[PDB]
RNA sequence: UGCUGAAAGCAUCUAAGCACGAAACUUGCCCCGAGAUGAGUUCUCCCUGACCCUUUAAGGGUCCUGAAGGAACGUUGAAGA
RNA sequence: CGAUGUCGGCUCAUCACAUCCUGGGGCUGAAGUAGGUCCCAAGGGUAUGGCUGUUCGCCAUUUAAAGUGGUACGCGAGCUGGGUUUAGAACGUCGUGAGACAGUUCGGUCCCUAUCUGCCGUGGGCGCUGGAGAACUGAGGGGGGCUGCUCCUAGUACGAGA
RNA sequence: GUGAAGAGGGAAACAACCCAGACCGCCAGCUAAGGUCCCAAAGUCAUGGUUAAGUGGGAAACGAUGUGGGAAGGCCCAGACAGCCAGGAUGUUGGCUUAGAAGCAGCCAUCAUUUAAAGAAAGCGUAAUAGCUCACUGGUCGAGUCGGCCUGCGCGGAAGA
């Protein structure tokens, strides 16, 4: 509510779409479109979408919330795209990138062979650096952590696969 | 996972969070403050 | 096809002379052991200066039985009795040094190669 | 894939260059002859109905002669179906032969199994017998309790009692292909396969690995 | 276990939306199975005469007909009380 | 109380789950291996012997494990009859005695051809709308569902090492 | 009081509870308890609210930003609550103890300075220091925010053949 009654300035150069609840945004990096909930009426005038309840929903002020929420981040999506960086930590754990698949090698008998999501791309800049590029926000943020999920960092070393901003606590081991 | 009648927050890391109608207490600084109430 | 209470001889130098086999090792419910197979068996007679003592308790693994062993293109080798080498109960590798009587190739194991190098005849 | 009709010969061997002795069901498979074809318009399903043999006319009814020269074959001893997959056809009066399993390394074979007549729960179920002596009177291979008391008051249903045992359907699964041999109407394979000598067999590709 | 996310400027696996997750569940495998009276489908086979009567109706009977099939009898079965 | 046969065993089971093993998971005072504890889970699986009437229990040796409970402390018109309420006899103890013991000891009759329900099998009848012969569809039902060890990965990750 | 020695209607079934006392006949009518969507006779009735748990249609201590009503109060455009920026200093490593004990094993003290503010230190951390963070304060933001009281309905606590 606060959040909903904050205004989402849509820049030159994106172009909005509303059918009913089906909004769509087209941007120069992609275009995304979403079905905002019954209960969320959300209007478009001036270059700003505003975001409200809706007469008979109990819930209308948190849904709009949501809304704009997701609708400002749709905006900075296919203007500026969201980047997920991750890193890697333990001697042999190393990954590379061919086309759309991310290659994993985590310290199992057989390689990780991860295809990458329509919208999303990969690029390592290091044997152990994974850098991710989207202009959904939800789906960046489902792959790597689907990523992180084939060696979640583990508290004794803090070996595995974590997001580069991550905080990892290690912690010693049980004396003798 | 301490499963309990009675769960309430032990530090002030601690949040209780209600998820699909189950208390929950959620800690982000000590694993062994995560509850929920059963 | 041996089983609990069965009685066998002994095909080494181990001083034991007759053991009876008190378990039959290697599942839940099992019933026979056969030439390659471990038993637990307690010493009925043992000579005077020997390895082991009567009534001491170890493994063993049977090398001879009159049920024989059967080969791929459908052979039979039968044993006029049932004999066994005595194993250590926790390296179950063998107690004697020498071994007596005939032996089968189905004791070919990283385990039993001992066995059958010592093994007067190999069938 | 589809499977074919066959008649069990019996067991016999064969020796491998290397020692090894496989024991082998041998089965006779003449050509089965496609008689209607089933397809999703007409029939709700798509399958070929097949026979194969031969049948004394003065044993076949005019029911089954109109069904056999609408299709345009002789008759066969009986007719049995085999469901199609996708991509799968056939055609009326087309013949099938044995060599359809020259590279199926595995098949399930159905039969009817012995017939053991009315058996005892010892040899149906396995049941174990009471004492042979100790003072048993009258009770060594009978059953025993059949329940437990006033709760339930019943004995439940699938009890395992004294009953009919074989002459039943029985498919035994993933036996060996040993060998096919279409110019001798022959499939080997390796193992038992339910029935008697001179019965009738399903041979079907194996569902499983 | 998570992603996105407001209610609650933050946080939050959840309220809306989204990804995972076990020998339990539904399938997949085997057997029975249309008395499934909701008695289903497909292919094939067989039958092509008259009359009388009452309370005239899905009526009752007579003469002639007697198919496909089924069954019977016999020789029988690794089928079977 | 015009009778609902008692302990234990044998045979055959069926349910619950407060789970013994196997499966999934949180915390760990979880380095690994191996454990502890709690949550989810009832699909299947879940020892033979020595002693004793034993159930239990102790013990030997297995096993992935040798689960806890309900079912008239499941199950004698299914079996046993070792324990335990008859009559014989004896010992200790009590009683003057007949006798008694919830002390011990030796011995000591276990019936019923299944009408109805139920269950396992297998037929006859009629129906399914003229009758008939086959081949099917697949609603519904049942069965099955366990697991060891070794090897490769790798003497790798982990570890001062083992 | 009722059953016993009492039928009839209700409480699914159910002597003993609720309604009610059967002389006989009726294919009339009104009511009682209890009921009125269908099994099943009568409101899918009207009006104002509550609940979202199939609560209703089993179970307590106790636990919890579930939600409705009511009366008060604290802080706040002299800028509050949350978030974000920065600071969080000097005597001094306070005294004692200890191999060491420097805010942070323990014991005692807890003053004072420079301060916008900064405890002789709230928690992590080190062998002891270091290092992270809290209290507190300036800045940014710009209108609400905090949690006790009387109350309605719900939620967990809740495993059996
Ligand atoms: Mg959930
Ligand atoms: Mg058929
Ligand atoms: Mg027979
Ligand atoms: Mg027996
Ligand atoms: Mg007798
Ligand atoms: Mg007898
Ligand atoms: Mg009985
Ligand atoms: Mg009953
Ligand atoms: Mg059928
Ligand atoms: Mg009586
Ligand atoms: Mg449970
Ligand atoms: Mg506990
Ligand atoms: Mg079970
Ligand atoms: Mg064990
Ligand atoms: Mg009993
Ligand atoms: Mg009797
Ligand atoms: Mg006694
Ligand atoms: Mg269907
Ligand atoms: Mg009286
Ligand atoms: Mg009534
Ligand atoms: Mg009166
Ligand atoms: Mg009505
Ligand atoms: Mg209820
Ligand atoms: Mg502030
Ligand atoms: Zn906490």
């Amino acid at each position: 509510s606060r959040v909903a009654k904050a205004p989402v300035v849509v820049p030159a150069g994106v172009d909005v779409k509303i059918n009913g609840q089906v909004i769509t945004i087209k941007g120069k990096n992609g275009e995304l479109t979403r079905t905002l909930n019954d209960a969320v009426e959300v209007k478009h005038a001036d270059n700003t979408l505003t975001f409200g309840p809706r007469d008979g929903y109990a819930d209308g002020w948190a849904q709009a919330g949501t809304a704009r929420a997701l609708l400002n981040s749709m905006v900075i999506g296919v203007t500026e795209g969201f980047t997920k960086k991750l890193q890697l930590v333990g001697v042999g754990y190393r990954a590379a990138v061919k086309g759309n698949v991310i290659n994993l090698s985590l310290g199992f008998s057989h390689p990780v062979d991860h295809q990458l999501p329509a919208g999303i791309t990969a690029e390592c800049p290091t044997q152990t650096e994974i850098v991710l590029k989207g202009a959904d926000k939800q789906v960046i943020g489902q792959v790597a952590a689907d990523l992180r999920a084939y060696r979640r960092p583990e508290p004794y070393k803090g070996k595995g696969v974590r997001y580069a901003d991550e905080v990892v606590r290690t912690k010693e081991a049980k004396k003798k | 996972m301490k499963v309990r009648a009675s769960v309430k927050k032990l530090c002030r890391n601690c949040k209780i969070v209600k998820r699909d109608g189950v208390i929950r207490v959620i800690c982000s600084a000590e694993p062994k403050h995560k509850q929920r109430q059963g | 096809m041996i089983q609990e209470q069965t009685m066998l001889n002994v095909a080494d130098n181990s001083g034991a002379r007759r053991v009876m086999c008190i378990k039959v090792l290697g599942g839940s419910h099992r019933r026979y052991a056969g030439v390659g197979d471990i038993i637990k068996i307690t010493i009925k007679e043992a000579i005077p200066r020997g390895k082991v003592k009567k009534g001491d308790v170890l493994k063993a693994v049977v090398v001879r039985t009159k049920k024989g062993v059967r080969r791929p293109d459908g052979s039979v080798i039968r044993f006029d009795g049932n004999a066994c080498v005595l194993l250590n109960n926790n390296s179950e590798q063998p107690i004697g040094t020498r071994i007596f009587g005939p032996v089968t190739r189905e004791l070919r194991s990283e385990k039993f190669m001992k066995i059958i190098s010592l093994a007067p005849e190999v069938l | 894939m589809i499977g074919l009709v066959g008649k069990k010969v019996g067991m016999t061997r064969i020796f491998t260059e290397d020692g090894v002795s496989i024991p082998v069901t041998v089965i006779e498979v003449e050509a089965n002859r496609v008689t209607q074809v089933k397809d999703l318009a007409n029939d709700g399903y798509r399958a070929i109905q097949v026979t194969t043999g031969a049948k004394k006319a003065n044993r076949v009814t005019k029911p089954e002669a109109g069904h056999f020269a609408k299709a345009g074959v002789e008759a066969g001893r009986g007719l049995w179906e085999f469901r199609l997959a996708e991509g799968e056809e056939f055609t009326v009066g087309q013949s099938i032969s044995v060599e359809l399993f020259a590279d199926v390394k595995k098949v399930d074979v159905t039969g009817t199994s012995k017939g053991k007549g009315f058996a005892g729960t010892v040899k149906r179920w396995n049941f174990r017998t009471q004492d042979a002596t100790h003072g048993n009177s009258l009770s060594h291979r009978v059953p025993g309790s059949i329940g437990q008391n006033q709760t339930p008051g019943k004995v439940f249903k699938g009890k395992k009692m004294a009953g009919q045992m074989g002459n039943e359907r029985v498919t035994v699964q993933s036996l060996d292909v040993v060998r096919v041999d279409a110019e001798r109407n022959l499939l080997l394979v390796k193992g038992a396969v339910p029935g008697a000598t001179g019965s009738d067999l399903i041979v079907k590709p194996a569902v499983k690995a």
